[PDB]
RNA sequence: GUUACGGCGGUCCAUAGCGGCAGGGAAACGCCCGGUCCCAUCCCGAACCCGGAAGCUAAGCCUGCCAGCGCCGAUGAUACUACCCAUCCGGGUGGAAAAGUAGGACACCGCCGAACAC
RNA sequence: UACAACUUGGUAUUGGUGCUCGAUCGUAUUGGGCCUCUAACCUCGGACCGUAUAUCCGGUUCAGGGACAGUGCCUGGUGGGUAGUUUAACUGGGGCGGUUGCCUCCUAAAAUGUAACGGAGGCGCCCAAAGGUUCCCUCAACCUGGACGGCAAUCAGGUGUUGAGUGUAAGUGCACAAGGGAGCUUGACUGCGAGACGGACAUGUCGAGCAGGGACGAAAGUCGGGACUAGUGAUCCGGCACCUCUGAGUGGAAGGGGUGUCGCUCAACGGAUAAAAGGUACCCCGGGGAUAACAGGCUGAUCUUCCCCAAGAGUCCAUAUCGACGGGAUGGUUUGGCACCUCGAUGUCGGCUCGUCGCAUCCUGGGGCUGGAGCAGGUCCCAAGGGUUGGGCUGUUCGCCCAUUAAAGC
RNA sequence: CGGUGCUGGAAGGUUAAGAGGACCCGUUAACUCCCUUUGGGGGUGAAGCGGAGAAUUUAAGCCCCAGUAAACGGCGGUGGUAACUAUAACCAUCCUAAGGUAGCGAAAUUCCUUGUCGGGUAAGUUCCGACCUGCACGAAUGGCGUAACGACUUCUCAACUGUC
RNA sequence: UUGUGCGCCGAUAAUGUAGCGGGGCUCAAGCACACCGCCGAAGCCGCGGCAGCCAACGUGUUGGCUGGGUAGGGGAGCGUCC
RNA sequence: CAAACUCCGUGAUAGCUGGUUCUCCCCGAAAUGCAUUUAGGUGCAGCGUCGCAUGUUUCUUGCCGGAGGUAGAGCUACUGGAUGGCCGAUGGGCCCCACAGGGUUACUGACGUCAGCCAAACUCCGAAUGCCGGUAAGUCCAAGAGUGCGGCAGUGAGACGGCGGGGGAUAAGCUCCGUGCGUCGAGAGGGAAACAGCCCAGAUCGCCGGCUAAGGCCCCUAAGCGUGUGCUAAGUGGAAAAGGAU
RNA sequence: UUUGAAGAAUGAGCCUGCGAGUCAGGGACAUGUCGCGAGGUUAACCCGGGUGGGGUAGCCGCAGCGAAAGCGAGUCUGAAUAGGGCGUAUCCACACAAGAGUGUGUGGUGUAGUGGUGUGUUCUGGACCCGAAGCGGAGUGAUCUACCCAUGGCCAGGGUGAAGC
RNA sequence: GGCGUCUGGGGGGAACGCGGGGAAGUGAAACAUCUCAGUACCCGUAGGAAGAGAAAACAAAAUGUGAUUCCGUGAGUAGUGG
C-alpha cells in the first residue's frame, strides 16, 4: 500500500513496543534494528511482524 | 453550535468502578488523643459516643496523629501509622 | 469564467518575542525565525525548528558581530 | 627597549577588501628532499602523515608605496512622515532620510612565544 | 430504509410397499429419486337427511383427486404496489460553474494578527537511510585541446567567492556548512520533564536538566528523527498483545480491566446517521426589500452628442465637405454595475384617448461659407410659434413595403 | 434483441434457514517437586457440563445461452472520390445492433427565419403551392391521404353594415 | 518670448427661474492680505436646587469630582387586589 | 379537495413574524475572531455590568536598550523588466570557402562598458510613525484606572468620513480589509437652507445673566451697509477640462 | 425591525373592559440574610378538630489521590529522593540551597460547612403570548356531484326515405 | 336436529382497575435505531375497589431476611443508549 505498517517486538519481552513504516517494494528483506524497550530494562534487537 | 461538543469529543475514562466495596473512615490519631485527656482503651461504642463515625459504620483509620497518653485500642483494620503511634504511647491496639 | 486562485495558509505568528533588554527566565523563547535570521550566543539554545531561547535567567541582548545578527543573554546582577 | 618574526585574539569586522609596484631568509615561515616502520589516496606521499634539513624565498606570507577599483562620509537641500489646520485646494511645529557632493582612506589594538641591545 | 403481494425449501398437519443412488466387483453405513395404494387432507361431483318448504351450512354414501394441495414459522429472491424520509454551504439574487482542510509568498500600512469568487504556486509523501556521529574535502564561471570528442562528455595547469547547489513549490537560511564521500552504528532511546510559544477550546510548538542503556569520537562533547516551515482525522463500536486491576457466593476462572496498537478522499477535511436522488406551472406555510425580475436612485465603462492637434482624401488647396493614429468633455437615452427605497403587494409590453416639456430642429422663419452660374443642393449658427401620413405585414415597439405631403424630428 | 423488461433453457459458479461437532477456550478428580501430617503452591488435564466453533447437505434467484419489439427504446457522424460550373450516385474509418427505407417535410415540429421562388394584394413577418441547408419528421407513445362532420385553427371573396 | 493673480470662450433637457437659500449685491454686501471689534450653543463662567462616588471628621457635616444614553446589568421605590 | 368533514393526541412543532403594560437613581456595549447542516441561528474568547481579592500592578510623557523592513531611494548589486551609444575579435560567422583578404558588401553582432527609467511576490539602502521592555514626575478625597475569580445578557445584519489599500475604471451612497481612527448606531445643542455619519461641542435641573468655538456681521436674520492696501467687469463670485485669445 | 424613516416601510377608526417570564420539584448553584456549629439538618410516618412533640430512616462537608486494587496529609505517574499533576484553607518567624523565579525541613496563628427564607440562571415540564402549512387515531356524510342498481315518466311539429314487399 | 318447562344474562353509568390492540405530530436542532410511549384512542370484563398475594423470592456465610400492596429513601447513583 505504498507504505505498509510494521510492528517491532523484543525477544524475551515479545511486546508490540515499536511500530514503523517502510517501502516493502524496495525492502523485501525483513527489518532489523537495535533499540530499547523499557521493561526488560536494556537494549535489545527488535524483530518485525 | 453543532460543532463536536466537548462532553462528546473526549474519550471515556478507562477502568471499572468495583461496586463491591467494604469502605470505612479514618478518625485522626490527633483528634483521638485530643479527645482522650486521660486516655484509656478505645471501643466502637466509645467513639460513637464521641461522634466521630457513623454509629454502625465500621472503621479503618491511620496514624496521622501522635499518641502520648496510654490508649488501648479495640479496632478491626488499623493503619500501621496509628499502630506505631499506640505502641510508642505504650498501650495496645489489638485488631478484631 | 472561473478563478483557480483563492487558497492560502495559516498564520504561524513568527517574529522576535522577547525584545532587547527585557528580563527573561530560564527556558524562555526569544525568536521564531524560519531561516537563521539570527544566531545563537552564550546561554542561547538552537531549537529543533531554528527557534531561539534562553538557558539561564538574565536580560536578552542583541548585537552584530562579523556582520551577522546573534542573540545573547547577560545575567542580570543578583540583588 | 627595538625588530623587515609565529601563533592565538578583539572589532555595530571592507577607513580593515581587491589591483599594480618594491623588498625578506639570523631565527622562525613557506616551499623542500624520500616513503621500512603510523597513516591516506573511492589512483596517486596531489591531501593528509611520517623521517631530514641539501637548497631557495619564485610562488604564498609579511611589510612599505601607490587612489585603478572597491570602501566610509559630511554640511546643505530634496524625498518622506507624527500631530494641527483652513469651506478641497498646502501650509505650522516635530522628526529627517536615500542617492549625489567636498572629502577620508592602502587598519588599529591585546597576550604569549623567537633574533639585536640591557 | 423497509413493508403489502408473488415465488423456494425445511419443518408440522404425516401413512406403507416395492425398486435405484454413500461414509466407519463377494461385509457396513441412514437419507435422497421414482411407481404404487388408502387413511390423514380437498373437493365448487352425485344422491339422501336436518327440511313443510333451505343452491348457505352440518351429517351420511358413494365418486374423484390424494400424502400432493392448502395452511401456518424461518428463510431467499422480486417488490415505488404501500410507507417514513434524505437530496450542503459558500455564493456580489439564485442555478450552472469553482471552492470547502493543509503549506509558501504578496496584498499586510517595518511587533502579531488581519478579508474578498484578489494576485501566484504546491501537500494528502519519501527515507534503513536521504538518521546520528567522527573524519576528509569543497564549487560552478574559466583558455587549451596527443582523436574521435563536436558550442557542451574527463581532464589538469592556475584569475575562481555561490553567479553552481541544498529528496518533493516558495520563502527563510546554509561554506563555521543544512554539500558530498567514507567508517562505524542505531538517540527515528526509554520516564520525566524547569519554563515557556501559540490555542476561544479540544489541540498544536520549542525546550536546558534529572535515572538506565546504547551510538559516534582517545577525549572534549553531540545524539529524544530528516535545514524549517505541508504530508493530516476528533468520539463512539470493535480487533490484537503484555501486566503484581476487578473478578456477582467458596477458588476461582470466566466476566470484565489497563499500557501498547490497527479499522474512514468521515476531502462538505471539528467528522448531524453504519445507511440517500429528483418535480412540482396542481402546489402550501412563516418570513425578507437581509436578496433578483420593472420601475426610481448612485455611476458613466459602453451609447449618443460635442470639442481639441492635423496626415491625407478633395486637378494643386487641411480645414467646401470628409477627416487616419490620438486626446479632452456633455447628457443620463441604449447595453451595463450597485443592491438604497417598495415582497403585511410600486400591475408589465403594444394599441386606443389624452396629452405635456426640453431642443442636439423635420418643414415652415433669419443668417455665414461654399468645391454657391442659376434652380437645386451641402454644411454650420439663431430660433421650440405652429405642424408634423395613411395603409399591407406581424401582438408587435421596431422595420420593410405602397402611395402622399412641407415635413412624416429626437 | 447490445441496455431495461418479459418468455423459455438450469449444465456450471455464488448464496437461506435448517442441521450440524475438527480446532480453540472454562471449569474440575486425579495428580505432578516439597510439608505437614490426615492437599496446595511451584503445570497437565479426567467424563459431563457448557462457550464460541467447523467442514458437510442445501431451492428459487443472480451470473450464463437463446427468443421476443403492435414490450420500454435507437436508427452516426469522418474522408476521399464526373465529361465547364457546384455534386457522391462509388470506395476507405471508427465505433456501436443498426446508423431513418416508403411517405412527408421552414409543418401544430424550422432557432438564422420575414429561408428562396411563384400565386393572391399597391403594399402579405399571416396564407396557399413548390425547393429541401429535416438545428431538432417518420411509420401502432403510427406515417400519408381521406368523403362527411365540427358553437375547432389560418386565409381569401360577394352582401352586409356606425367597427371605422 | 518668460514666470506669474485674477479673468473670457470653450458650456445642450426635459412640470416653473431652480448651478449664491432668497432679495439683492461692482458707489461690492465678491476675491486676496492684515487689525480691531461684535453676534453667535444645552460649550465655559455666574446664582439656586437634587443625586452618585470619594476623603476627613463624626455619630451626617465639610470639601473633590461625576450625572445623555438603546441591547443589558445593578440599586431604590409608587400604586392595585386579597 | 394533490387526500372530505367533526372530535381527540393538541398548548402538535415553529432557529420565523408580532407584542410584551407603573417611576426614579447608577454604569454602559458589539455588529469582531474561531467554530459551526453555519451564514438572518448558537457557543467560546473581546467588548458591559455587579461582587470579592491584589490595592497601582494601568495611563500619559521624558530618557535609555532594543528588531524590523514598509514610504522613499537605488540599481556595473542581485530576479525581472528598457532605451540610445562604443571596440567588438568572434552573426558566438558571411563575395568569393584554400590552410588566407572584406558586409574587398548595408547584416548579426556576444561580452562588457557610457549613460536614462521602471517593479506588490527585486533590496548592495532606509525613516515618522506603531509595538514590547526598564526608570523617573504627574491626575493619586480615583480614576472610579488594571489583573484574577465568581452571578448576569446582550451582541457575531454595520454606515459614513478621514487616513493606507485590494477589487471596480483610481464609479458609484459599491464591495473587502487595517486605524489603543472619529462619529451614528446608542447623542440632544450650534453651523453647512434643508441633510446620523462632514465642522464646533457632550444636554442633572432652573434662571427674562456674562465670555466664547465653528460659522458669521446690508435685509429676510444677531452681529462692521468697519479700517487700510490691491484684483476683478465676468453677476466670475453663485457647477467643468483638453485648447484658444492684442 | 433596521446601518439607517417625517416617512411614500409595518400596526393601530375610536372608547371601555380582557391579554402575556407564572407555577411545582429534600431538583442544582451563587448572592443576600436567619439559627447552630465539627456539625447541619429530617422524609415518609404517629399522636394533639391547631403549625407541637416524636421519628437520624437518609443527604452535604469534615481528606484527598488513584480508572481500580489500594494509600492516606499524601497520592498518581513511574524501575525511581526525581521532580512534576492534583490537595493538604490559607499565613507569620527560624534554618538549607540555588538565588531556575521558588522548593525543602521546624514553632504558632489552626480549617466552615449545613438547613431554612427571598432573588438571577440553568433543569424537565406546554414554560413569555397568539399563529401554519401539515402527520395520526375514532367516528359523520352519496338529500349536490361521479358511477351504478330497481321501478316509473319525458321528448310539440315538420322532412329525408334502408332493408324488406 | 326437534319440542316444552325452571334459573340466569341482555342496556345505561364520571373516574378508577385488568386484560386483547395500539400511532404521529414532536426531541434527537435534519433523520431510520431511538424518543414521543405502551401515552391518546378503540374493545371485552367485573368490583366497590380492583389487581397482586404465601417464594421454585432475595441475600451472601451473618447458624440472614420471611406473602402481596402503598409511601419516603436509597439515587438521578450501577447501568442502558446512532
Ligand atoms: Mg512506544
Ligand atoms: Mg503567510
Ligand atoms: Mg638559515
Ligand atoms: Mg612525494
Ligand atoms: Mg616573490
Ligand atoms: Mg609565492
Ligand atoms: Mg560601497
Ligand atoms: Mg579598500
Ligand atoms: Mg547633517
Ligand atoms: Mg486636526
Ligand atoms: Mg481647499
Ligand atoms: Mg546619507
Ligand atoms: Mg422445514
Ligand atoms: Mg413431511
Ligand atoms: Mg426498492
Ligand atoms: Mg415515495
Ligand atoms: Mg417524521
Ligand atoms: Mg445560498
Ligand atoms: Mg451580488
Ligand atoms: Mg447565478
Ligand atoms: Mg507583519
Ligand atoms: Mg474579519
Ligand atoms: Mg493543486
Ligand atoms: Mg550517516
Ligand atoms: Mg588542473
Ligand atoms: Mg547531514
Ligand atoms: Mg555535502
Ligand atoms: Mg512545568
Ligand atoms: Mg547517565
Ligand atoms: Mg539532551
Ligand atoms: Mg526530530
Ligand atoms: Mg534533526
Ligand atoms: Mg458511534
Ligand atoms: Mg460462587
Ligand atoms: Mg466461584
Ligand atoms: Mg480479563
Ligand atoms: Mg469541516
Ligand atoms: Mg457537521
Ligand atoms: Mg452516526
Ligand atoms: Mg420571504
Ligand atoms: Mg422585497
Ligand atoms: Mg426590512
Ligand atoms: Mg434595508
Ligand atoms: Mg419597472
Ligand atoms: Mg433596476
Ligand atoms: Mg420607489
Ligand atoms: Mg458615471
Ligand atoms: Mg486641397
Ligand atoms: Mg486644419
Ligand atoms: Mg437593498
Ligand atoms: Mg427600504
Ligand atoms: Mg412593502
Ligand atoms: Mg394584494
Ligand atoms: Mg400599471
Ligand atoms: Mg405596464
Ligand atoms: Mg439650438
Ligand atoms: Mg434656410
Ligand atoms: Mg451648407
Ligand atoms: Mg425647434
Ligand atoms: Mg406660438
Ligand atoms: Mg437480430
Ligand atoms: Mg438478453
Ligand atoms: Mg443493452
Ligand atoms: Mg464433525
Ligand atoms: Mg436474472
Ligand atoms: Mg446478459
Ligand atoms: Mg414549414
Ligand atoms: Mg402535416
Ligand atoms: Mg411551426
Ligand atoms: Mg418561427
Ligand atoms: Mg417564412
Ligand atoms: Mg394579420
Ligand atoms: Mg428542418
Ligand atoms: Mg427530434
Ligand atoms: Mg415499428
Ligand atoms: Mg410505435
Ligand atoms: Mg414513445
Ligand atoms: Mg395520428
Ligand atoms: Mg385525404
Ligand atoms: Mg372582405
Ligand atoms: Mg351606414
Ligand atoms: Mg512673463
Ligand atoms: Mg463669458
Ligand atoms: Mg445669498
Ligand atoms: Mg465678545
Ligand atoms: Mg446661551
Ligand atoms: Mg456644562
Ligand atoms: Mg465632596
Ligand atoms: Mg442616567
Ligand atoms: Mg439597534
Ligand atoms: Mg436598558
Ligand atoms: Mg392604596
Ligand atoms: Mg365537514
Ligand atoms: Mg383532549
Ligand atoms: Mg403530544
Ligand atoms: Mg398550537
Ligand atoms: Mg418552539
Ligand atoms: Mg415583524
Ligand atoms: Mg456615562
Ligand atoms: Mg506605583
Ligand atoms: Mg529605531
Ligand atoms: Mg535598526
Ligand atoms: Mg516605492
Ligand atoms: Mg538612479
Ligand atoms: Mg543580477
Ligand atoms: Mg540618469
Ligand atoms: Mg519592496
Ligand atoms: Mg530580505
Ligand atoms: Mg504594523
Ligand atoms: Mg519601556
Ligand atoms: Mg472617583
Ligand atoms: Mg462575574
Ligand atoms: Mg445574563
Ligand atoms: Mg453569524
Ligand atoms: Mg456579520
Ligand atoms: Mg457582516
Ligand atoms: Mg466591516
Ligand atoms: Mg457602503
Ligand atoms: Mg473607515
Ligand atoms: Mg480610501
Ligand atoms: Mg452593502
Ligand atoms: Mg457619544
Ligand atoms: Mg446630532
Ligand atoms: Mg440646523
Ligand atoms: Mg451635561
Ligand atoms: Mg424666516
Ligand atoms: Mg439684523
Ligand atoms: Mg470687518
Ligand atoms: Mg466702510
Ligand atoms: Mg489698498
Ligand atoms: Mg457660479
Ligand atoms: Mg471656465
Ligand atoms: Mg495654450
Ligand atoms: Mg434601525
Ligand atoms: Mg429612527
Ligand atoms: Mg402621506
Ligand atoms: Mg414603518
Ligand atoms: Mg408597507
Ligand atoms: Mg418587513
Ligand atoms: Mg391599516
Ligand atoms: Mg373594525
Ligand atoms: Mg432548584
Ligand atoms: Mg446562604
Ligand atoms: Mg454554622
Ligand atoms: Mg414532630
Ligand atoms: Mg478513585
Ligand atoms: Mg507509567
Ligand atoms: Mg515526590
Ligand atoms: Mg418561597
Ligand atoms: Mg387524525
Ligand atoms: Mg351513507
Ligand atoms: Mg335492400
Ligand atoms: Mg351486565
Ligand atoms: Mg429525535
Ligand atoms: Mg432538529
Ligand atoms: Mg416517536
Ligand atoms: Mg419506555
Ligand atoms: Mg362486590
Ligand atoms: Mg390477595
Ligand atoms: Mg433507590
Ligand atoms: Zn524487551
Amino acid at each position: 500500500d505504498v507504505r505498509p505498517k510494521i510492528t517491532l517486538a523484543c525477544e524475551v519481552c515479545k511486546h508490540r513496543n515499536y511500530i514503523t513504516k517502510k517501502n516493502r517494494r524496495n525492502d523485501p528483506d525483513r527489518l532489523e534494528i537495535k533499540k530499547f524497550c523499557p521493561n526488560c530494562g536494556t537494549h535489545q534487537p527488535h524483530k518485525e511482524s | 453550535g453543532g460543532q463536536m461538543p466537548i462532553h462528546m469529543r473526549l474519550p471515556k475514562l478507562k477502568g471499572f468502578k468495583n461496586r463491591f466495596r467494604t469502605e470505612y473512615q479514618v478518625v485522626n490519631v490527633g483528634d483521638i488523643n485530643k479527645a482522650f485527656p486521660q486516655g484509656g482503651t478505645v471501643g466502637v461504642d466509645e467513639l460513637v459516643a464521641k461522634g466521630l463515625v457513623r454509629k454502625n459504620s465500621l472503621v479503618k483509620v491511620l496514624g496521622d496523629g501522635k499518641l502520648t497518653v496510654k490508649v488501648d485500642v479495640t479496632a478491626n483494620k488499623f493503619s500501621g501509622s496509628a499502630r506505631e503511634a499506640i505502641t510508642a504511647a505504650g498501650g495496645s491496639a489489638t485488631e478484631l | 469564467s472561473s478563478s483557480r486562485n483563492g487558497r492560502d495558509s495559516a498564520a504561524q505568528r513568527l517574529g522576535v518575542k522577547r525584545f532587547g533588554g527585557q528580563v527573561v527566565k530560564a527556558g524562555e523563547i526569544l525568536v521564531r525565525q524560519r531561516g537563521t535570521h539570527f544566531h545563537p550566543g552564550v546561554n542561547v539554545g538552537r531549537g529543533g525548528d531554528d527557534t531561539l531561547f534562553a538557558l539561564a535567567p538574565g536580560a536578552v541582548e542583541f548585537g552584530a558581530k562579523r556582520g551577522r545578527k546573534t542573540v545573547n543573554i547577560v545575567p542580570v546582577a543578583r540583588p
